[PDB]
């Protein structure tokens, strides 16, 4: 989530006044490539380095990835509401979240760096199988990057991580 | 001390269950993954799967999870292996390892428990009937004699020499020619001829014409789990029982072959159903007698098979479930007579079973080499090549007869206790792991392990010796 | 007085046999030394054997003939006291560590009996200058007898013990004794004692079931006579050791020989008299399957769906007499025989049907079968026959396969005058003439609840009218030989026992 070890230089810059996303590419600044669904969506020769998405009030969705003088880096999974891609299913404040990737091993799941799904003593927080349950959704408190990997493989090993802010 | 202790192994015939425990000390036991790692003789380490004991979430692999089950006991920090249908492929030596997720290694394996799937299902049961010659061609008009050799005495009770040499033409069902000792069935010509007495039988064909090629398999009567022999495909130097339609499955799924019966009063004659491997000889896997219902299943499926009846429509099904790769055969549904066993037989199903076998999915481990031999001192290197990018790989060092101990964690961390000699690197799909100095007590084999994705995949091994 | 009939075995159930009616086998320590009397042998195999208290063997058994004193291969052997061996012969033979036998006679020791006399290896008897032989001959045996000849009830030598019935005069029957005692061993008991049960004889055993019954027709058991095939319930096919079997296999034909009740379910099919390969059974031959005659009773359920041809009935089970259905084939049919090629049905004696409902089907060849009125022999309200696709009715009255005239309209299970359920006249035995031999014919019998009675054999037949009145000499009318008082009799009672066995002149 904050590491972007594995290739994920792909992050969403939570510093903005406004409604705004704004995503931030970790390369080598001499010019910044970004590339939306694998289809490209600008291109900053220096100067600036930030995406604007828009304001977060438009749900902006996609996956999204940049690139320096090197490769593309690995996709960031943004999910708003206000290679497979992770699920994201809401039903009233109850929030499905899927692993992309199900080889049917133990799939963990972390939030901001914090592994969780694991311990039953939460029943606001439910594991089956690749399918991580989130009731009574709390918009700033659950919101943030989330990622799957079964057990054994290192989190930044995982393809993306998601990217998910909704209001419920 | 962390210690994993396998346990419930032993001796047991093909197709029965049995039930393993790894008892968890030295750490909490919901707190860390138990994985079951299988080693056959003379291969590498296969992984199993893993259980959670926290959660009681399991992951196997494709290959035994419609016969393995696994279970944990948290109040006994033990988990249980339970397998059923276990066949001779499975006859290894199991070990328990719990699974460091942050180290992304198997860290503490279990000392393991050797399993023999051997036992001649009780002894007498699996009468050897070797053949003499095998697939000995004769030309026309000879006198061909084909001995067969009892592992048992082949007289029962009865006295009766319940033996036979059954005929299977290219692409038919088998057919009976001797109907006891020496005899011959109605319809099978003089031709042929036998003769036999204790464990000593022969079958001869002193005129052998077209109608003669074939293989000759001999069954033996005299054993409870009736048993043909490996067979001898000779070469060159009404009522009638319908099958049902040949179908192919995947691995772990069921089967229900199919046959109709008429011509015969259904209820009155035990359907026995016999099953001919490919590349093997065939076997009886149990019967049922039309009215009864009433199942007598052979060991190799005793816990993979079931025999159904439709005496309505005069029609007998047999599911066996749980299909695995080496069960695929046409089960040939036979009606065991009189005084003569198999007597007229079914066109039967062919069932095919087998998955994609991950030969590109499965990321595969491919260690060089595969045996190296080197002086005290020389620097060795160890080759592991991965079939997809992994992102790290997992060093281990087994001693003979002796557990798996993990070396090289993170493709480029060494464990406690390893010495500063021994070093991982390499990324993706291509890995090295290089001793820069062989000691003598460095004698051992080396695999290396991806953990990307489930099955965890293991190298061939690398055998290092001093020379 | 205890009595008796591996070594430790012996020594233990006979240290304190005081008297032991069957033999003393004593072959290959001192565990015996109050044995008085022996109604039998000595089996004596081996050289301190005290034997002190012998005194008697009857001989009532011998190791190969009239071998009662049998040695072999004992010089501290004293059997000072066995001075006459009854009814046998001394086989005192291969005495090779026996000391200062030889010094002693050894016919004495024996009455009548030294033809059969062989013995090798005044004076003194055993071990011991201290025994003497104690002449007493050169009833008692043993030197008010000791021993009694044949038997000693407390102290009297009897040669019969008082006979548990005596002949009644006052009654002019051979009535019971009221001092009746049966003969325990050589000793009359008032009371059969040791749980023995009363014998044919009168001597009490503890086992009568050759050829006989035990019975309790008063306060202690007694051994009867076996009614035909006496009851021997075997399990059958579905319980017991056969519990798994699925038909009465070859293999399992001989065990229910002379089994009486069937207690599981008889349930013959196609394999069985076909012969079974993978149960590993040769072919039943059908005249082995006679062995079954002796059923009467199944409780459980006949499905008797193949039967040998050559038979034209089912002969085999032709003294079934309850088939209850305890437990049922398919739930519904008890009897069921179907789909085979019997003439008449034959199960002359089956007369409870008790639970199942009965279908007898497809035996395109079985006629008679139809007429049977199944709502007697049915047992349970919830049976309902299904006689169905045998034989032509219609062909079956034109081609005369009908019952015989003389049956009662109740139906017939066979042509024959045995097979009918009911007799339209009265029945003699099994089959039912056109009329009892009330007054022509050879048995003279006599009608009683539809029945032919043969009258006593001891009564002649008379000429006039009716010859005897019921069962029973007293009951006939006319009798040629002797009659006793106001019985009909034999002979008249010449050695009878009466208050003192006196022999009852009677009449002349």
């Amino acid at each position: 989530m904050q590491s972007i070890k594995g290739n994920h230089l792909v992050k969403v810059y939570d510093y903005q006044e406004d409604g705004s996303v704004l995503l931030t590419c970790d390369a080598e600044a001499k010019n910044i490539t970004w590339f939306k669904d694998g289809k490209m969506i600008g291109f900053l020769t220096e100067d600036k380095k930030k995406w604007n998405l828009g304001s977060n009030a438009k749900d902006p969705r996609g996956m999204y990835q940049c690139k320096g003088s090197q490769n593309k880096s690995k996709p960031l999974q943004v999910y708003y509401r206000m290679q497979t891609p992770y699920k994201v299913s809401i039903s009233g404040t109850t929030v499905i979240l899927t692993c992309p990737q199900y080889p049917g091993s133990e799939i963990l799941w972390q939030h901001n760096d914090k592994n969780i799904g694991g311990d039953e003593d939460d029943k606001n927080i439910g594991s089956d199988e690749d399918h991580l349950s989130l009731k009574e959704f709390s918009e700033l408190e659950q919101s943030g990057y989330y990622v799957c990997y079964p057990r054994g493989s290192k989190p930044e090993d995982a393809n993306f991580y998601l990217y998910l802010r909704a209001r419920v | 001390q962390v210690q994993l202790v396998q346990s419930g192994g032993g001796v047991v015939q093909p197709g029965r269950s049995l039930r393993l425990s790894c008892k968890a000390s030295g750490y909490t036991f919901t707190r860390y993954t138990m994985h079951w790692v299988r080693q056959a003789p003379g291969k590498g380490l296969e992984w199993i799967g893993y259980i959670n004991p926290s959660r009681g979430y399991t992951n196997y692999n494709q290959k035994v999870k419609d016969r393995f089950t696994i279970s944990r006991d948290n109040s006994k920090n033990t988990a249980f292996l339970q397998m059923d249908s276990l066949r001779p492929e499975d006859t290894g030596v199991y070990f328990c390892a719990r699974y460091y997720d942050d180290h992304y290694s198997l860290d503490y394996w279990g000392q393991g428990t050797p399993v023999t799937v051997s036992s001649a299902g009780g002894g007498g049961s699996d009468i050897v009937m070797t053949q003499s010659p095998l697939s000995l061609p004769v030309t026309p008009g000879e006198p061909a004699s084909i001995s067969c050799r009892s592992s048992q005495n082949i007289v029962h009770n009865n006295g009766i020499t319940y033996l036979e040499w059954y005929l299977q033409k290219p692409g038919q069902s088998p057919q009976l020619l001797i109907y006891k000792v020496s005899d011959r069935f109605s319809g099978v010509p003089d031709r042929f001829s036998g003769s036999g007495s204790g464990t000593d039988f022969t079958l001869k064909i002193s005129r052998v014409e077209a109608e003669d090629v074939g293989v000759y398999y001999c069954f033996q009567g005299s054993h409870i789990p009736p048993t043909f022999g490996q067979g001898t495909k000779v070469e060159i130097k009404q009522v009638q029982l319908v099958q049902s339609g040949a179908e192919v499955k995947k691995p772990g799924a069921s089967v229900k072959v199919s046959c109709k019966a008429s011509g015969y009063t259904f209820t009155s004659y035990w359907m026995h159903w016999v099953r001919q491997a490919p590349g093997q000889g065939l076997e009886w896997m149990g019967n049922i007698w039309p009215g009864s219902g009433g199942t007598n299943y052979a060991e190799k499926f005793k816990n993979r098979v079931t025999m159904t009846r439709d005496t309505s429509i005069s029609t007998a099904y047999m599911e066996l479930s749980r299909l695995r790769s080496d069960d695929t055969a046409v089960y040939y549904c036979a009606r065991s007579g009189g005084p003569y066993f198999f007597d007229y037989w079914g066109q039967g199903t062919l069932v095919t079973v087998s998955s994609a076998g991950g030969g590109g999915s499965d990321i595969q481990m491919t260690q060089s080499p595969s045996s190296l031999s080197a002086s005290v001192g020389d620097r060795v290197t160890i080759t592991c090549s991965a079939s997809s990018s992994v992102s790290y790989m997992n060093w281990y060092q087994q001693t003979p007869g002796k557990a798996p101990k993990r070396w090289i964690y993170d493709t480029s961390k060494l464990a406690s206790g390893v010495p500063s000699r021994f070093s991982g690197s390499g990324s993706g799909t291509d890995y090295t792991f290089t001793i820069s100095s062989l000691q003598p007590e460095d004698i051992a084999t080396y695999y290396c392990q991806q953990w990307s994705s489930n099955p965890f995949t293991f190298g061939q091994g690398t055998k290092l010796q001093i020379t | 007085k205890k009595v008796c009939q591996h070594f430790l075995s012996l020594q233990r159930m006979f240290n304190n046999c005081e008297v032991v009616l069957g033999n003393l086998e004593i072959t290959y320590l001192s565990f015996l030394k109050t044995i008085q009397e022996v109604a039998g042998y000595v089996l004596i195999a081996l050289e301190r054997i005290p034997l002190e208290n012998l005194q008697i063997i009857r001989g009532n058994m011998y190791y190969e003939n009239s071998y009662a004193l049998a040695v072999l291969s004992l010089k501290e052997l004293p059997m000072r006291n066995l001075q006459e061996i009854l009814h046998g012969a001394v086989r005192f033979s291969n005495n090779p560590a026996l000391c200062n036998v030889e010094s002693i006679q050894w016919r004495d020791i024996v009455s009548s009996d030294f033809l059969s006399n062989m013995s090798m290896d005044g004076s003194c008897w055993g071990a011991g200058e201290e025994n003497c032989q104690k002449l007493t001959k050169i009833q008692c045996a043993a030197g008010d007898c000791l021993v009694c000849r044949k038997f000693r009830d407390e102290a009297t030598c009897k040669d019969t013990c008082p006979p548990l019935m005596l002949y009644n005069p006052t009654t002019y029957q051979m009535d019971v004794n009221p001092e009746g005692k049966y003969s325990f061993g050589a000793t009359c008991v008032k009371k059969c004692p040791r749980n023995y049960v009363v014998t044919d004889h009168g001597s009490c055993v503890r086992a009568c079931g050759a050829d006989s019954y035990e019975m309790e027709e008063d306060g202690v058991r007694k051994c009867k006579k076996c009614e035909g095939p006496c009851r021997k319930v075997c399990n059958g096919i579905g319980i017991g050791e056969f519990k798994d079997s699925l038909s009465i296999n070859a293999t399992n034909i001989k065990h229910f020989k002379n089994c009486t009740s069937i207690s599981g379910d008889l349930h013959i099919l196609p394999v069985a008299f076909r012969g079974d390969s993978f149960t590993h059974t040769p072919p039943l031959d059908p005249q082995e399957l006679d062995i079954l005659k002796t059923v009467k009773e199944i409780t459980g359920f006949l499905l008797i769906q193949a039967w040998p041809e050559n038979r034209t009935d089912l002969h085999a089970f032709e003294n079934l007499e309850i088939i209850r259905g305890r437990t049922k084939q398919h739930g519904q049919f008890s009897l069921a025989v179907v789909s085979l090629n019997i003439t008449s049905l034959g199960l002359r004696s089956l007369k409870e049907i008790s639970d199942g409902d009965v279908i007898i089907s497809g035996n395109k060849n079985l006629c008679y079968a139809n007429t049977i009125n199944w709502k007697k022999l049915f047992g349970t309200s919830g049976q309902k026959t299904k006689i169905i696709s045998n034989r032509g009715e219609n062909s079956c009255k034109a081609t005369g396969q009908v019952c015989h005239a003389l049956c009662s309209p109740e139906g017939c299970w066979g042509p024959e005058p045995r097979d009918c359920v009911s007799c339209r006249n009265v029945s003699r035995g099994r089959e039912c003439v056109d009329k009892c031999n009330l007054l022509e014919g050879e048995p003279r019998e006599f009608v009683e609840n539809s029945e032919c009675i043969q009258c006593h054999p001891e009564c002649l037949p008379q000429a006039m009218n009716i010859t005897c009145t019921g069962r029973g000499p007293d009951n006939c009318i006319q009798c040629a030989h002797y009659i006793d008082g106001p019985h009909c009799v034999k002979t008249c009672p010449a050695g009878v026992m009466g208050e003192n066995n006196t022999l009852v002149w009677k009449y002349a």
